[PDB]
């Protein structure tokens, strides 16, 4: 899952 | 019917882009009282400020949620800056600016009946700064979001000079008494940090043990980028204890920035900065849209060690490939080598960070081990190459085996980076050709120079709307992109009408910083006076004394015939000092007793006014700045590697007048030397007069004035009730003044003479300031960044507004 | 046009009162976005709970801000509730109820495509009670707001029990480590505590110096009242270091609720909730739109003083006005005591709180001088009325002076309350005519009882919405502002139909909380078994143990011939013991292991069942308590003064086991005895007991089965790898048992088994349940609340809806 | 001023  | 796409209605699409007035009064009523739970009969200045701030980082996050979802998408390679710290100024003014909000703002505001001025100066300035290097990054930030880049800022997240008795008074600064509404915490990404504890040597791996954890937080803020809705992160840890008298070693790592113990608290700061930070980005990584995982991490993260601080980066890089994604020690040294670039920013061979081996060895025994690892091959290379040479070994060792032998952190941060360079080319040039001069040899194209720049939106736009607001005009919108662009201004030279609004901008940001020193520090203040700053940090080598001497100086030329034609100054000192520079502190005191005098003196009136500015802040900068004539970067030669001040003064209107040393090098190659007021020793000059010796004996006397004001100053004048008071300047200027004041004290009162006779021709000055405002568009920070783009980060910049709607 | 009524533009005006699905989902996603800086791809589920809640929030601060402004503009007396600890449990849905948002949210979040369910479950419950004194704050405070009265809760700002080898097992909650979307942090209105110093005599009245100051922040939460838009405000206090090793100290006074030094924090914390808050009060006052401005100060102000913790308000009121207001000393105590009411919980008089004078001097000087003035003057009086009586004196004397001198606060309350009151009849009885016979026989009037109460909102709306639809259909929704209203429902006594309704409603939560247990502790749940609770405190006098021995020997009756008619049962008992006491973590032991045994046999299989639900908290109750059959209200006689859990039993259909003491009595009188399964010895059966003396010797022989259990527990039977572990009970049960279990053991037993008689009738169950409902309105905190009003704060309920637009 |  996507990580900013 | 609709499944799943049910969660497709979490989205930002009809509450992103409608930036109208109607629109803010209603988002500030929901702040002002929603978020802030307050109401118009309660609510402060400082609650207005709050809810206007709010409404604008809403605009601010919706584009930094685009800009995410668009970097998540590209899978761009990743840059990320790494600073210990970061001046960031204020906020507010500076997001509305790059998001195009101020006009909106400004009638949504005033019909609430409410001043944006008011709001906008409640704001404090966000202590992550101390000085050049802090605000480097912050343009840097800046730069990366105007350009396209998916950069990061990563520092910690942590002062107020105040003056009593003409002495300065450190006092606390509580920058988040009330909150940061721009940043945000990120509890749920929370990092341990591990300190002292040992390693253990198993089959299956080294393991480190019986650690001291620490955690780490991450506080967001959101980096906006000019016009092109695009909008990038800095986020900044503190730390907190996990669950005996311990529980404040932790609190301690994030407390004070520039803190025995005192140098083991700064390790402490700076490994924790690393370590958290690592582990981000490796996580970052690993979730990236994108045999093993990590082959590709040099093509999709770079990573810019500012300076010596984060030269743990490099073995706790090595050490979480090795150890923890255990992978062999030699496929993780190309993929470090390949991340890490390094900025040299110090001139000085004596100022290298060096830690002493038996302190790493305490805190972070497992680093010293891979240092060491790291150490024997780099070495072990160089007597491949260099068999006899013994000597050539011991120097460029990574370790200064010896007393107590300590670590080179300088000399690690090379082995440890594909690319290091300079801010300016003769400061590049010493690095590369000097002080580490057998590491070019080796490798020479590692070496590169990359001259510092400036950001032209909050040093021009946001500060000197005037300036840039007349600019436009004559050369339209795009210098902002592309500010060598200002060139097209020499078309103008000529323009006597141009040099007449020009000159006149100067007078309006220059009557109201007026109004507010007034104000202020209560002081009539010659609106017409030729305002003279030099505002650096208080420090010997910054001479500034020299402007006191050239301060008292004038002061008499003013006593000894008060009636012979003198250009009215106004002429300003500001600075902060250590508050362990016992020195710098007397020159403080010396510049405050001295404005006593030449300021109380009716003899004088409005001929000359002295005046310490007090706090010097990214936000004070931006309000002297503007309103500057004449700017003081007089610094001995040989001593300042760039010099970002020069160049705010120098695209703002101001003049300057300086040594052939740091930015004004570069300066004269742009405008020309007879378009700036060089003096004094170059370079060279003081390469001889060291051999000679030097003793301020003989410019005393042979130098009449000087002997005035020299003895005036310890002859108790300005120090009536402790003339004796000073007595230990003259001390360490006589006997130890390791920076030559009087040496130069002639070119320099002369030269002085000279601007006062340009300014007495307005037409000559302001032909020549345009000629400084035309060749300053070399020093935006947009054309360092791109040049950091090509040749360190192997990243392209982008000109793509990012699309609110999607 | 228009001018400085462009300020007026400040409003709610369009973004109060519009509650539709639309709204709601654009303001959740402008919370999930811009609040939270977050994005669908990104949150977590507690990502979503948070959007929700804020969603929420800006409702309730609506309604806040309006009613503040209601407050503000009618200037009511105000009522301050003084607490040192508030049980608040979770927010979310209690506020959706009380705001009439359940509905819309429910379709603005099924919309969004997430489970509000699920949301509603990440909230953790607010740590700010440990007992019934917590929670019987947070009803007031829900039925003052209810109630339209202008209250305050005033308490501190601050413990997870999980088990392991069926042992407690104390672990840390971090309730705010994600942070608390209710509550609001009032930095701008931080105030210094002092402690410690010395006071100065002089002219110009009494100083107090050298003070160690901490900071108290307020943190506001609004609290709801049910439908009439009146929203209320607990204001709780966090302590801050002012700017060496001390710098913790103060946060220590908010850090653990009950906590030498350990009793020193205690005095401290108590003093911090005590000075902070009556500033506060005084500040607001001062602001009220309203010789002296304090000559009407105990007209427009009531504070309750709940138990002796914050008995240090009088001195400190005292302290404000004479020190600071400057006023007299006879005026002040005229002001005090109109202001003050004091409620006394404590059955007890070994339990009083009373500090040592050396104590209290140290710390507080200036208000141990404050206490013997106050002193004097009290017994001078007495030494009027009764000159002889040197007893009278001595006894009724605030100080208990010998050893080392205490204060006893108890006594501190009395003199400087104008109201002292108990929370039920017997209760309020002893308080009055034995504890305190002294004082009441002089200001006989002084004295009262207030019937502790439950509401009505969280306790049946929320919890228990399966009840609360049936009833609404029979008798119409004014049981809800008026449970006396419950009584209506006799008039169904008859309708078979009904009873099976529910029954059917019992079934359902019933099933609910069989899902849960199943899902939670993982044993089959036998969702037909008369599901049988105790969930107090672990501590001897409460029983349990009794309960246990009651498990065990159901446990026998299936073993000593597995094939008799039983009927089906699933135990539970739940409940906290203090990390410190050796018994009951004994006893806890004790309940695990025997359930182990009772679960794991094959030959019981779905006939009995046992369960120690852990970490018993508001949430919790809110699930068993809807779906239990038998309450287990059965502690010693004498020892209970009130009673909260036995009317939330009673109030959703539970039917009660217990003695004549507490709750029980006042419950008896309701619903009629024959209603209720009383048993055991009356506090007169005790009243004698003790004289003849007690050892469970008698007992033990001659009660057959009681020898079983009695010894099985001690012959190690389950205990197999320990049976000399609970060798601990039987010494301090047979010698040291201060609580006479087996002497009770048979009335219990036998009680019981009328029970599974009365269940295996289901008819007679229910005509006998629904007795015990229509007689619950009673015990509604509302009517507690009325009460309060009238005889004590001279305050009056409305129902005046507060308007949302004005 | 009010104090809420
Ligand atoms: C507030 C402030 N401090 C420091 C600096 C820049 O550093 P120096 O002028 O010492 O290079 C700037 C630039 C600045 O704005
Ligand atoms: C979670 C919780 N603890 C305690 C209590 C009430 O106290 P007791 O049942 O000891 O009077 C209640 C009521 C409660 O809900």
């Amino acid at each position: 899952g996507p990580y900013y | 019917l609709t499944d799943q796409e049910k969660r497709r209605q979490i989205s930002i699409r009809g509450i992103v882009g409608v930036e109208n007035v109607a629109e803010l009064k209603k988002s500030f009523n929901r702040h002002l009282h929603f978020t802030l739970v307050k109401d118009r009969n309660v609510a402060t200045t400082r609650d207005y400020y709050f809810a206007l701030a709010h409404t604008v980082r809403d605009h601010l996050v919706g584009r930094w949620i685009r800009t995410q979802q668009h970097y998540y998408d590209k899978c761009p390679k990743r840059v990320y800056y790494l600073s210990l710290e970061f001046y960031m100024g204020r906020t507010l003014q500076n997001t509305m600016i790059n998001l195009g909000l101020q006009n909106a703002c400004d009638e949504a505001i005033y019909q609430l009946g409410l001043d944006i001025e008011e709001l906008e100066e409640i704001e404090e300035d966000a202590g992550l700064g101390n000085g050049g290097l802090g605000r480097l990054a912050a343009c840097f930030l800046d730069s990366m979001a105007t350009l396209g880049l998916a950069a990061y800022g990563y520092g910690i997240r942590y002062f107020n000079q105040k003056i009593r008795d003409g002495w300065q008074v450190e006092e606390a600064d509580d920058w988040l008494r009330y909150g940061n509404p721009w940043e945000k915490s990120r509890p749920e990404f929370m990092l341990p940090v591990h300190f002292y504890g040992k390693v253990e040597h198993t089959n299956t791996g080294t393991k480190w043990i019986d650690t001291q954890v620490v955690l780490a937080l991450p506080y967001d803020t959101p980096v906006p980028g000019y016009m092109n809705n695009t909008v990038n992160t800095m986020r900044l840890w503190s730390a907190r204890a996990p669950n005996v008298l311990d529980r404040n070693l932790a609190e301690n790592i994030s407390r004070v920035l520039y803190p025995f113990e005192g140098k083991e608290l700064r390790l402490k700061q700076e490994y924790f900065v690393v370590a958290a930070t690592l582990q981000d980005i490796i996580r970052r990584f690993k979730a990236s849209k994108f045999g093993t995982v990590f082959d590709a991490f040099p093509d999709q993260v770079a990573i810019q060690l500012n300076d010596t601080h984060p030269a743990l980066a490099i073995p706790e890089l090595m050490r979480i490939f090795v150890d923890i994604e255990k992978l062999p020690w030699s496929k993780a040294w190309e993929l470090t080598q390949k991340t890490f670039a390094y900025t040299n920013h110090t001139v000085l061979p004596e100022a290298l960070e060096r830690w002493p081996v038996d302190l790493v060895e305490k805190l972070l025994p497992r680093h010293l081990e891979i240092i060491y690892e790291i150490n024997q091959k780099h070495l072990d290379r160089i007597v491949a190459l260099f068999p006899k040479d013994v000597d050539r070994l011991r120097r460029m060792s990574l370790i200064e085996e010896e007393g107590s032998k300590r670590i080179n952190m300088a000399h690690l941060c090379i082995v440890g980076s594909h690319a290091v360079n300079g801010v300016a080319k003769i400061h590049s040039d010493i690095v590369k050709t000097k002080v580490f001069k057998d590491f070019s040899e080796l490798e020479p194209d590692k070496f590169q120079n990359k001259t510092n720049g400036i950001t032209p939106r909050r040093w021009l736009l946001l500060c000197n709307p005037g300036l840039a607001e007349l600019i436009a005009e004559k050369i339209g919108e795009d210098y902002v992109k592309d500010l060598s662009q200002l060139t097209k201004l020499h078309s103008f030279l000529g323009d006597d009408v141009f040099l007449r609004e020009l000159a006149k901008v100067k007078q309006e940001n220059k009557l109201k910083f007026s109004q507010f020193l007034e104000t202020e520090y209560k002081v009539k203040i010659n609106p017409s006076s030729m305002f003279d700053v030099q505002v650096k940090r208080i420090h010997e080598y910054k001479r500034q004394l020299l402007n006191c001497l050239h301060v008292i100086t004038m002061y008499n030329r003013i006593k000894k015939d008060p009636k012979k034609l003198f250009v009215p100054r106004t002429v300003i000192i500001g600075g902060k000092a250590a508050p362990g520079y016992h020195m710098a502190k007397m020159i403080i005191k010396l510049i405050t007793s001295v404005a006593d005098v030449v300021n109380n003196d009716p003899m004088v009136g409005s001929k000359l006014k002295v005046i310490f500015l007090e706090n010097y802040r990214v936000s004070l900068a931006e309000k002297v700045i503007p309103a500057t004539d004449l700017s003081e970067q007089i610094s001995t030669a040989g001593t300042e590697a760039s010099g970002t001040g020069n160049m705010k003064f120098m695209l703002n209107g101001a003049l300057t007048i300086g040594t052939m040393d740091g930015a004004n090098v570069e300066m004269a190659e742009e405008a020309g030397e007879e378009n700036l007021f060089i003096f004094g020793m170059r370079i060279d000059d003081v390469a001889a007069l060291d051999k000679k010796g030097y003793e301020a004996k003989e410019y005393y006397e042979a130098l009449p004035e000087l002997k005035l004001v020299i003895d005036q100053i310890d002859n108790g004048f300005f120090s009536p009730k402790q003339p004796d008071l000073f007595k230990d300047i003259i001390n360490m200027l006589f006997y130890h003044d390791r920076f030559k004041v009087f040496a130069d004290y002639e070119a320099y009162v002369k030269c002085q003479d000279k601007v006062s006779q340009l300014y007495m021709n307005p037409k000559a000055w302001n032909t020549m300031v345009l000629k400084n405002i035309a060749a300053s568009g070399k020093f935006s920070s947009d054309r360092t960044i791109k040049e950091y783009a090509q040749n360190i980060w192997n990243v392209e910049p982008s000109d793509l507004k990012i699309s609110l709607s999607n």
